[PDB]
């Protein structure tokens, strides 16, 4: 029932001179808006990514990221121009909400310096990662002592402004967060497992919500020697999932594959394995 | 971290029939990669990609996409190079 909102940014810093960044706007797994870095923009991802919110109040985000990112990738290299060697690293930052199920906002903005944690934001203080040392220590000093509102402007986004985000994406994404897309499955050989062993392959593809159901059964009694793949992403907001099973040759003849989806309305999906078993 | 790379297609496999090809490539780090679709070792330039995303613990991960028909004489792949491998690796799609 948990939900998120997260702005993710990417900063690879080449050399003293020369640094990319790249930014996107994330509603759980899917992807709701980029950012232009070169005309410094939103990109709105569908029809509904303004959510509830006023073009003022969202040129006034796009201001607010303009003004950071221009602090951030200076002073970032005004430093790391004493540190070089260090070059090339890459900053990581993941900042958003999540609402709970009693609709309790928690806000999170973490940090990490070349895919190690480098600090977090608890309450109202930057916190170093125990793991990293004096960089850590360093940045935090320097958040929590030098910069004026921007702690207190991180507050108030991320705890105030981000659940409302949240939940007026939701709501104006209702038609399309709320969709039912029905998947289709096949099956296919996998990677033999051996001389007279066979690997079954149950694909289903293109179904949302996430939750699916996919087995190997022989009638009613499933195959617990099943795998079931990781459900990976398909273009344009639907789901692929592969589920697999090695079997002795002599004794793949019977098995079928049973996809369950809330899409299918109780009409399952049912494929029995004809390998070479058809002349 | 090393990429890892799934290759897989949007709908059955059917000679004539146009299809998408998915390579979702995750788990690496740093962000600086290559990945390539490729049609008969050729680089498909007409290709998508997801912007640039990151799991819980840091590691980056893509997803490529592209329109293809698949043909009994027609080689597809999809093809990793990144600092944490010596050459590049190649993932052949088949079935
Ligand atoms: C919108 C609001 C956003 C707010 C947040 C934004 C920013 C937050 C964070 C910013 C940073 C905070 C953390 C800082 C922590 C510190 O702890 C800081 C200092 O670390 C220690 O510093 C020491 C500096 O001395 C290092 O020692 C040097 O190591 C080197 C090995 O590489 C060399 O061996 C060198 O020896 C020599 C040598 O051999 O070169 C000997 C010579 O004698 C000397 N020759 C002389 C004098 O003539 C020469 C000289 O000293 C150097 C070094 O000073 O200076 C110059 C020079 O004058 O020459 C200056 C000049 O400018 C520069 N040329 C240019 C064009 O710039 C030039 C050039 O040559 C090099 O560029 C290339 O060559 O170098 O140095 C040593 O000194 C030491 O290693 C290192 O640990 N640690 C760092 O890691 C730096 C930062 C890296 C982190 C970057 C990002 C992580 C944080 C990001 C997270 C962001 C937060 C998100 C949240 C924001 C929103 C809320
Ligand atoms: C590239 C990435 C873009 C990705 C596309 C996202 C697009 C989509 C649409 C997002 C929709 C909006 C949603 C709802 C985002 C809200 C929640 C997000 C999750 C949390 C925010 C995390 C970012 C890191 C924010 C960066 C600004 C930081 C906060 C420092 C700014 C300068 O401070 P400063 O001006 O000095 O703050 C100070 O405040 C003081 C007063 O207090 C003033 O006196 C000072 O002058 C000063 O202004
Ligand atoms: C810094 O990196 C950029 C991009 O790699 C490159 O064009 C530039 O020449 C580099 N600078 C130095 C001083 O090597
Ligand atoms: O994959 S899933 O089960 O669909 C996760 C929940 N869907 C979220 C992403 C799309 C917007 C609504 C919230
Ligand atoms: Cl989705």
């Amino acid at each position: 029932e948990h939900v998120s909102f997260h702005v993710i940014q990417i900063f690879s810093f080449v050399n003293q001179s020369w640094a990319r960044g790249q930014g996107s706007g994330w509603l759980d797994e899917l992807q709701t808006h980029g950012w232009d870095s070169e005309s410094g923009t939103i990109i709105f991802l569908h029809q509904w990514s303004k959510g509830q919110f006023s073009n003022e109040e969202l040129s006034d985000l796009e201001l607010l990221f303009r003004f950071y990112l221009f602090g951030l990738t200076r002073e970032i290299q005004d430093h790391a121009s004493q540190d070089y060697s260090k070059y090339p690293f890459e900053v990581q930052v993941k900042a958003g909400c999540e609402l709970h199920s009693g609709g309790s906002p928690e806000g999170f903005f973490q940090v990490a310096f070349n895919g190690l944690d480098l600090l977090s934001f608890q309450q109202t203080t930057w916190v170093p990662s125990p793991g990293c040392g004096s960089l850590a220590q360093s940045v935090c000093h320097l958040l929590n002592h030098q910069y004026e509102g921007v702690t207190e402007t991180v507050y108030n986004l991320i705890r105030s402004t981000c659940p409302r985000f949240l939940l007026g994406l939701l709501d104006a994404g209702k038609m399309y967060v709320h969709r039912q897309v029905r998947p289709e499955a096949w099956l296919s050989s996998g990677p033999s497992p051996g001389p007279g062993r066979l690997q079954l392959v149950c694909h289903v593809s293109g179904f949302y919500p996430k939750p699916v159901w996919v087995m190997w059964m022989r009638g009613e009694q499933e195959q617990q020697g099943t795998q079931l793949g990781d459900i990976l992403p398909n273009a344009n907001g639907t789901w692929y999932l592969r589920a697999t099973l090695d079997v002795a040759d002599g004794e793949a003849a019977g098995l079928s594959c049973r996809v369950k989806h809330s899409s299918l309305e109780g009409q399952d999906i049912i494929l029995y394995w004809r390998g070479s078993l058809v002349p | 971290r090393t990429p890892k790379i799934q290759v897989y297609s949007r709908h059955p496999a059917e000679n004539g029939k146009s299809n998408f090809l998915n390579c979702y490539v995750s788990g690496f780090h740093p962000s600086d990669i290559e990945v390539d679709l490729l049609k008969n070792g050729e680089r498909i330039e007409k290709v998508e990609h997801s912007d640039l995303s990151f799991s819980k613990d840091w590691s980056f991960y893509l997803l490529y996409y592209t329109e293809f028909t698949p043909t009994e004489k027609d080689e597809y792949a999809c093809r990793v190079n990144h600092v944490t491998l010596s050459q590049p690796k190649i993932v052949k799609w088949d079935r």
